[PDB]
């Protein structure tokens, strides 16, 4: 539908007309709708247990990641998520990288604190390392599942007028996919700068806006941890032992 | 042995001294735990242990002490401290103890959730109750104050510069100005009613403009 | 006489918070330490643990000894009180944690702190970084790979059914601090700075990502 | 010697405010406060209430445990001192008044508070209206509804006359007053926050709607 | 306590008669509504003694009578 | 019992030593109704 717009001044009989079409302002509605935002994000994270599901992967994520003797599991489990994430960025390509290897990290000796998903080269083939007891830290740890974060009066008027998925199970599913995600940002850096530019966003992860919106902003979707801003809690005052009389001239990162 | 029971009791002796009397230096937490494990530990000093455990919360309540158990207690205290003292100094030091105990300790950080955008709900919502809402969210910012440096009205009496921005002005249609200024109001205008879930009333946004009839029929 | 089950429950919960054992972000006070510390010295199982975090008042007195047996009963104790994996380094979490907590002052707003002073080598990350992945590349790799995403209307649509009415704000709340927490335990056990100007970076490039 | 007849008129009009059974406003002073107390200790069969407002003076100290009889008993005195219905809620009104007006410290002017501290649940309007609509809902209704408005001039002015020498202020004031005091004692008892915003605002509604 | 035909009448005849005040044209207040009276502080609305609801089929009106009771 | 006669007894020594000689800390309404009791009661 087009609405219609006329323009008269008083000094003549003319008037100039411009036609709007109401499907960017729907568009806008839509997309302002609280509702609308959490069933995207709700389907992204159906398609994820949908796609696990067909690929037999129907055990929990954590008892998965318990079973240290079954590698082949962990392997897949990782993969899949990966795919997914390249599919989700890049909606034409189904299968992810032809060959890629695994090996799965149970020490903390050879362990990396920050990056459980980590991505090197051998010189012949892609080796993805996977940190198994800081997965089964990650997702064996008692969630706040009673707690509310900030309508009553719908409720009120409404007073007036099979798998078994828990809270835990989908809250585990999100914290692997949201590992994951970060996991492939470092790996497309890699793919797509070299293994210099690499390890040098292991160590600063600043560099993640410069080197996806290039590309990423304006051709894929919106990122999982984009839902939401998180802070940490009093950061100031944390940050407070590393201050700066700074004079900020390249701030690329607000 | 559990417990080093002297250095508890000194602990514990300072403690109390500090809050019953001395309502005006510094103590650290473990202090306080040190002083109700010396209070619960001893034996004659139940009574003061679970008067000052009452101030846990607000459904706990302590049976009415007989005068014997009132002098049991007042002289339990002097024990802590030779000083004279009485009921009041009991209730004093425990309000100290109640404020004490309802103190925050340290806890590590977290990572807070902000809302992205001030999404709306499904329901849409009139212009009315929009009002309303924004107004009442309106009330809670703080708002900040304007000086001016005098109370005369701004103007200029330039003729020179009035001719030139005039002469400037003066290729540019009023038509295409004029049309330009309403359509992006109009737009702007849309735009919020859309992303606010708001429901857009035509026939007040055309009532907007009609002074012009009221001119020139008038 | 005092309330076992009043004091049990006050020590579960900020033992918990404590260890890094769970998200729940409940405002602590004072009380809570008090009935933990009198709850550990009451029960005679967990004198132990009463001993251990006591211990921590003076920092020149550090862990007392205890043989494998007394070790091992401890953490079935601990796990006891979880009722929950458990092991060593939750423990020295947990005596760091009490350590802080107790030689902090009485003060009016809870003080926000990071995890520190766990498990001799001051590191940085990045010499962790060429350290480990030369220990990884010694490791031999254990799956060689040389993809199915069905889109299943009604499949998706009972998912959903399922998922609808959980609140998404809470389960992004849940993985957002798991994964801090497990970082910055990582980096405190790896005896490594940990960075919080990157871990914020992280956030405000996903903020900068959205509104582009 | 005391005038046990001063003492107990006293102690009756200074019961029937802080039991929030009567409107009179009466400004009272301490000396009433004297002799309510005074003459609840005195006679013998109000010794139960005496103690029972004694026990207030001290917050942590709270109600004696009494059996059925005797809190039968207590209602049965407290009805004769009021001679008027009177139950185990308004004897919490009158413990909770009493406590706030006695640790209030002596001071020059009148003190104006709200009914508060009475009978867990700290809820708020809202719950409560979702709540007590359901349970509202679950009960069955008693009678089914499936009209005359007589102007009889006569009757009507029979009416006026017995009505005429009543002065109107004085039965709005009380009607009003009624109004507020039994809206106050069902959000106090039910535990739900008295918003007087709300209340307020009914009369400058009022207010609003006249001058249009 | 027994009678509730009277107290179901009495609110009736009120709300009637504010109705027929605001509108002076109707002298029947709506044709057919149901009452319930309200015994139990368990189940009553703090401040507003009487309220009213659908029940999808007919109007509802609630009567909080230890309220009214207390009140006069 | 019904008096605890000591703790009056102190309340109304406080009162009357304050209200008797210093003219010039705060005392509240059960203070004054605890000295009237003790003086009745003595």
């Amino acid at each position: 539908n087009k609405v219609r717009t006329v323009t008269e001044i008083v000094n003549s009989d003319e008037k100039i007309q411009k036609t709007y079409e109401l499907a960017e302002f729907d568009l806008k509605n839509l997309s302002s709708l609280e509702s609308y935002e959490t069933l995207k994000i709700k389907l992204a994270l159906s398609k994820y247990m949908a796609m696990l599901s067909t690929l037999e992967m129907t055990q929990p994520l954590l008892e998965i990641f318990r079973n240290k003797a079954d590698t082949r599991q962990i392997a897949a489990v990782v993969f899949s998520t990966l795919a997914f994430i390249h599919n989700r960025f890049h909606p034409l390509v189904t299968n992810f990288t032809n060959k890629m290897e695994f090996v799965v990290t149970e020490t903390n000796d050879t362990s990396i604190p920050g990056e459980p998903i980590l991505f090197t080269e051998n010189e012949g083939v892609l080796l993805c390392s996977v940190d198994r007891p800081s997965i089964v830290k990650m997702l064996s740890r008692e969630f706040d599942t009673e707690a509310l974060v900030n309508n009553c009066n719908v409720r009120i008027a409404k007073t007036f007028g099979d798998f078994s998925i828990t809270e835990v199970e989908a809250t585990q599913y999100l914290t692997l996919l949201l590992t994951v995600e970060h996991a492939y940002l470092h790996y497309y850096i890699f793919k797509n700068y070299g293994v210099f530019e690499y390890c040098k966003s292991l160590t600063d992860h600043s560099l993640f806006t410069n080197k996806l919106r290039s590309t990423m902003s304006t051709k894929t979707s919106n990122l999982l941890l984009s839902k939401f801003k998180f802070t940490i809690e009093d950061f100031d005052k944390i940050n407070s032992n590393s201050v700066t009389s700074g004079f900020n001239i390249y701030n690329f990162n607000k | 042995e559990l417990i080093n029971m002297r250095r508890y009791r000194n602990a514990a002796r300072k403690l109390i001294h500090h809050y019953s009397l001395n309502s005006t230096t510094e103590y650290k937490i473990s202090d306080v735990v040190m002083t109700m494990i010396f209070l619960l530990r001893s034996e004659k000093y139940h009574s003061l242990f679970k008067l000052l455990e009452t101030t846990f919360d607000d459904y706990t309540c302590r049976p009415q002490m007989t005068q014997v158990q009132t002098d049991t207690l007042l002289d339990a205290v002097r024990s802590l401290l030779s000083t004279t003292i009485d009921l009041t100094t009991v209730d004093i030091m425990r309000s100290s103890f109640a404020r004490c105990f309802n103190s925050p300790i340290m806890r590590y950080a977290k990572i807070v959730l902000l809302q992205n955008v001030a999404l709306q709900r499904d329901k849409r919502t009139t212009l009315e109750e929009l009002l309303i809402e924004r107004g009442e969210k309106i009330q809670m910012l703080q708002p900040q104050q304007y000086i001016n440096s005098g109370t005369e009205i701004p103007f200029c009496d330039d003729a020179e510069f009035l001719n030139r921005l005039l002469k400037h002005i003066d290729p540019y249609p009023l038509s295409r100005m004029y049309y330009n200024a309403a359509n992006t109001m109009f737009y702007t205008t849309m735009e919020n009613y859309a992303v606010s879930n708001c429901k857009f009333n035509i026939e007040d946004y055309n009532n907007i403009f009609k002074v012009m009839e009221n001119i020139r029929k008038h």
